[PDB]
């Protein structure tokens, strides 16, 4: 229930680790997956849709538009947990 | 030039597939319970990203956003419960023999083209 | 609500229909009649087949009345050559379509009873279709799928042997709809199945293009015969049902008042029968007796070609509808002149009914169903092709 | 008067004359915000303005189907409800404008 | 020309009242309607004694095939081959040959009644009324294979047949 | 001339003719030929663009209430890169009418749908977008009817083979029916019976 930010970004690497088309090493704070991970479009569905379903709320693809950083991931569920401390 | 039918640019187009592979991709496992598939469920999101593989030479907006009309049509005759796990396994075509595209094994099957 | 497939298993699908309904205690909700389970697609095993080889294709759709449905081709093919037979085929063409009437009627009466469980009239009456059958037997030598009807008219000229037993077999025949008459035309358990089921707006009728008894039971008094006496009906008396309440039971007595009909109709049929050839003078469309072709050089030509290329119907591509007893039949040729057809889409009558079932089924429990589909005659082969 | 429309979706409604002038006098009411020049809108003019006074020409609801030469007019009253919402449809069409693009010859020249 | 369905209406009359309530009780015309059905117990039953007893046929009718020859002895076929151009099913195969004697001949006649609708558009269409459509219709099989003919079984079929199929035609060939 | 010859009714086709030209004034804007037979049978071209707004007047009186449309026929012509072909089959049941309004698509143009119109184009609907791929306006739902569930093909597209390349049988150790590559026995052995020597010289396209 807090939805401390940073353990948000653990949760989000975990689910990166469980994850399989990333390399571990591959894994960042920054990369983009689209314009740094070599991961393809299906894979960035493949891990908007796992990380949603860990959030348990719909990410319209609209946000992949958007996505650029994973930093903009945990950075929207600051927006979108709208917690953000 | 000629009318649209939804999609107009890529973009309008690739929207949509990414709804559709979801929609799928969810969908899998149920379909896996109901007909009782003895395929391991991954085999079934690795044919899901096939078929989504097999049509990837498309480029006009109009062929994708058809495409995936016809493709969520076939998905209304999955969740439906229709079809049957034979349809299922249509798919799959796995009485059938492998194809060799080696040329000499071409050469040694028949007159062939 | 709990989904369910029926048919095509059970014997009131008529081993055609699977209509999944998503059921809930015993009242529809959702009740969608899937097809195709029968369709075989005879639209391109027309097309590259002379027009002579077309002909068993329409006894391969409607069942039970046959001799109606070549004549729906001969009609068609003998617009686009202009041709018009010799009478006698004509008033052949009505008797057997009138017999094939009979047929189709005694048909759909007896299965919608033994979907109400009636069991016996059944077994009252095809004791004469047999009867009948033996006729088409002694005019094409098959029991059924007779192709005695022909775009130049008719193959053969009748047996002499008919005429007395065919009136001998009409000498009784009305007595035996008697034995209805004290049955479900009278009995109350009949009533309560089929009064005020599946009640039809005399419109969603004309939308969906509802023909035959299916609109002279709702009071629509759309016809065709008396519209257009496309035959010898301009000659022959006979006077047409219609129905009032749209009742199931109007239906029904309204095709019992055709069987009266074709009991009228038949009779003059019987009474006018003119000599002449039963089929068309031109060796160029119409084959030569074995008599002949087999001295005379021009016929024995011709006999070669029509059976083997065949006549060539001048290039167009037209439609013509027919007044089938289940209602208005599809005849759309698509023809580039070769004895080939380009296309020929076939419109079933029953394919409309289908299509208006499920604005009658929902909000009315299964066994209202049940009665739905015996209420309009249909056939699936026709429907799905 | 006749009981029993005897047709299944028609029902009756009684004092048909003044009904079907309240249809004429709006079908006009929509035609006339109609340009003249649209071609359909003269002829739609002959139709209300000769069935109006067809109308006219007789009072009782009897030979009044007799003087159209149809049955029962009671339907046309719907019929006639069809034609004024097709002259409210009439308006978004606008004026008609002869033809908009052709078939390449090659169309309908038949045969093939 | 039309006719209206039921739509008369019934009697307000006491006597015609209370008959038909007499009906809604004591149900009356079931048993008058029940009583028909025992007429038919009194009926002879129409049931033919298959198979010591057999249904009625017309000399027309159609069924197993049969090649046949001539009186002298010789096969009525020429391979013309236009039968091959009319069996709607396509079920005919013809390879025409030259004979020894010189004479057309097929070296290999086939059908199978796999495909044969039996329309009998053949018995018509052979200008030397070769191949004939057969009385015989019960020849149910085993085995698909032995539905395949080759022209041996159909010469067969025209050897045990052919005092029959040539009566028939005896009887028929005038409408021809 | 007569004992065979079925008899030209030019009455008809002069009421035809007349109420032709009269709906040639109605609707500039799509109508074009009005082509008129002896058969007694008229027909009249429509722009796909204007599919609905046509026929929607059709079904409305002016003289001529074009009631229930009876048909939806189909055509595929490949030679045309309009290759499709759709008709309309028409019947004013007031007075007793009878007309042929037909169209063309290409595979990608969203042609109008008349559901809305007639509804008994739910299905004319269906077939005509399965058998071929006519797309349609808007529609309820464009599942397929008749062919089978996973079936890929559009046979009527006047394009590959009659048997199609599917081929079903139920497998052994599959435990289940499979579709599998045709391998006909004996195949179609078709027959060219077309004819060199024109039959009709009042036909014939010009060699131009
Ligand atoms: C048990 C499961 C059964 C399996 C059923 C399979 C059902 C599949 C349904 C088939 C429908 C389609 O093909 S869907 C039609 C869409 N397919 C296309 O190829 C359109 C163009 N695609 C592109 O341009 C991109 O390369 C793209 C590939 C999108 C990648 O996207 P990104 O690179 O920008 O991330
Ligand atoms: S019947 Fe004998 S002759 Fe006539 S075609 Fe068949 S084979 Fe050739
Ligand atoms: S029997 Fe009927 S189908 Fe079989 S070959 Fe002779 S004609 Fe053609």
């Amino acid at each position: 229930p807090p939805l401390t930010l940073e353990g948000i970004q653990d949760r989000v690497l975990y689910v990166l680790k469980l994850y399989d088309k990333i390399d571990p090493e591959k894994l960042s704070v920054n990369s983009h997956f689209m314009k740094d991970l070599g991961l393809d479009s299906l894979d960035q569905v493949e891990i908007i849709m796992a990380m949603e379903d860990e959030f348990g709320f719909e990410i319209p693809d609209i946000d992949a538009e958007k996505l650029m950083c994973p930093q903009e991931i945990v950075d929207y569920i600051a927006d979108k947990k709208d917690v953000y401390e | 030039f000629v009318k649209p039918i939804f999609s107009r640019d890529m973009n309008e187009a690739k929207r949509r597939v990414r709804e559709l592979y979801r929609a799928w991709y969810r969908e899998v496992p149920n379909t896996v319970h109901q007909f009782q598939l003895d395929i391991t469920v991954k085999m079934g999101r690795d044919k899901v990203r096939e078929m989504f593989m097999k049509n990837a030479h498309v480029t006009d907006p109009r062929v994708v956003d058809l495409l995936v009309i016809k493709g969520k049509i076939e998905l209304e005759e999955t969740i439906k419960v229709w079809k049957q796990r034979t349809h299922v396994m249509r798919f799959f075509h796995e009485t059938e023999a492998p194809r060799p595209k080696d040329f000499l094994s071409k050469f040694y099957v028949g007159h062939d083209p | 609500n709990i989904t369910l497939n029926f048919g095509p298993q059970h014997p009131a699908a008529h081993g055609v229909l699977r209509l999944v309904m998503e059921l809930s205690g015993e009242m529809v909700r959702k009740c969608d009649p899937h097809i195709g389970l029968l369709h075989r697609g005879t639209e391109k095993l027309i097309e590259y087949k002379t027009y002579l080889q077309a002909l068993p294709y329409f006894d391969r759709l409607d069942y039970v009345s046959m001799m109606c449905n070549e004549q729906a081709y001969s009609l068609a093919v003998e617009k686009l050559l202009n041709i018009r037979p010799p009478p006698r085929a004509q008033w052949i063409r009505v008797l057997f379509g009138e017999i094939t009437r009979l047929l189709n009627h005694i048909m759909a009466v007896t299965t919608h009873a033994l979907d109400l469980g009636a069991m016996t009239p059944f077994f009252w009456l095809f004791e004469e279709r047999e009867k009948m059958f033996e006729f088409y037997e002694r005019v094409s030598g098959a029991r059924m799928h007779a192709a005695y009807i022909r775009p130049g008219g008719v193959h053969q000229d009748l047996p002499l042997g008919l005429m007395d037993d065919i009136y001998q077999f009409s000498k009784n025949f009305s007595l035996r709809l008697d034995e209805l008459e004290e049955l479900l035309t009278n009995n109350r358990i009949w009533r309560n199945r089929t009064i005020d089921i599946g009640v039809v707006t005399a419109e969603e009728a004309l939308n969906y293009g509802f023909s035959g008894v299916m609109l002279r039971g709702s009071g629509i008094q759309w016809d065709l015969r008396k519209t257009q006496p496309y035959d010898v009906y301009d000659q022959v008396e006979f006077d047409v049902p219609v129905g009032s309440r749209g009742d199931c039971y109007d239906r029904y007595l309204c095709r019992v008042e055709e069987m009266r009909q074709s009991l009228r109709i038949i009779a003059q049929c019987l009474n006018k029968m003119p000599p002449g050839e039963i089929k068309v003078d031109d060796a160029k469309v119409s084959p030569p007796k074995r008599a002949e072709m087999k001295t005379s050089m021009e016929s024995l030509i011709h006999h070669f070609k029509l059976y083997t290329e065949g006549y060539q119907v001048p290039p167009g591509a037209t439609y013509t509808a027919i007044e089938a007893p289940k209602g208005e039949f599809g005849v759309y040729l698509v023809s580039d002149g070769s004895s080939r057809p380009y296309r020929c889409k076939i419109k079933a009558p029953g394919f409309a009914h289908l299509a208006g079932l499920d604005k009658m089924s929902k909000g009315h429990m299964l066994a209202d169903v049940v009665a739905i589909i015996g209420t309009q005659d249909i056939v699936f082969g026709e429907v799905d092709r | 008067l006749k009981k029993t429309t005897g047709l299944v979706g028609l029902a009756v409604c009684n004092t048909p004359h003044e009904r079907l002038r309240i249809l004429y006098t709006k079908i006009l009411d929509v035609l006339e915000e109609i340009p003249k020049n649209a071609a359909y809108r003269k002829y739609t003019e002959q139709i209300t303005n000769e069935k109006l006074a067809m109308v006219k020409a007789e009072p009782d609801v009897k030979k009044l189907e007799d003087q159209l030469q149809g049955g029962q007019l009671e339907e046309v009253i719907l019929q006639a409800e069809h034609e004024l919402n097709l002259a409210r449809k009439m308006r978004e069409w606008k004026l008609w404008e002869p033809l908009v693009e052709e078939p390449p010859a090659d169309q309908w020249k038949w045969p093939i | 020309t039309y006719k209206y369905v039921n739509m008369q209406d019934p009697e307000m009359d006491m006597k015609s009242v209370t008959d038909r309530a007499a009906r809604t009780l004591l149900w009356t015309e079931l048993f008058r309607g029940l009583g028909m059905t025992l007429s038919y117990l009194f009926r002879e039953p129409a049931t033919i004694n298959y198979p010591f007893e057999k249904g009625p046929l017309s000399p027309r009718f159609r069924g197993e095939h049969a090649l046949r020859r001539y009186p002298s002895g010789e096969e009525r076929c020429i391979a013309c081959k236009l039968c091959e151009a009319i069996c709607p099913a396509q079920a005919i195969t013809i390879e025409a040959e030259p004979r020894a004697d010189g004479s057309r001949r097929t070296t290999r006649y086939d059908i199978d009644m796999t495909k044969c609708i039996y329309c009998g558009f053949c018995q018509e269409a052979c200008p030397v009324d070769a191949i004939v459509e057969g009385p015989n219709f019960e020849f149910s099989t085993e085995t698909h294979e032995e539905l395949l003919y080759n022209k041996e079984k159909l010469l067969n079929n025209g050897d045990k047949w052919e005092a029959e199929i040539a009566a028939n035609i005896q009887a028929d060939y005038l409408y021809r | 001339t007569r004992p065979t010859v079925r008899p030209r009714n030019d009455v008809a086709h002069k009421q035809l003719s007349a109420f032709g030209e009269y709906v040639a004034e109605i609707l500039p804007k799509y109508v074009q030929q009005v082509q008129v037979s002896c058969f007694n049978e008229l027909e009249v071209c429509i722009h796909p663009d204007g599919v609905i707004p046509v026929l929607t007047f059709l079904r409305d009186h002016t003289n001529a209430q074009f009631k229930s449309l009876v048909d939806l026929t189909a055509v595929d012509v490949p030679t045309r890169q309009n290759r499709f072909e759709i008709v309309y089959n028409l019947l004013s049941l007031r007075f007793n009418s009878r007309i042929r309004v037909k169209t063309y698509t290409d595979e990608l143009t969203p042609i109008e749908s008349a559901v809305s119109v007639f509804k008994a184009a739910n299905w004319y609907e269906r077939e005509i977008w399965d058998m071929f791929g006519v797309f349609f306006a808007n529609h309820p739902d464009l599942r397929r009817i008749l062919t089978d569930y996973g079936f890929e093909g559009h046979p009527f597209r006047k394009d590959f083979p009659l048997s199609g390349y599917v081929e079903l049988r139920y497998d052994d150790e599959v435990k289940r029916v499979v579709a599998e590559p045709v391998e006909l026995a004996q195949e179609f052995r078709k027959f060219d019976l077309n004819s060199p020597w024109e039959a009709f010289p009042v036909y014939r396209q010009p060699p131009e």
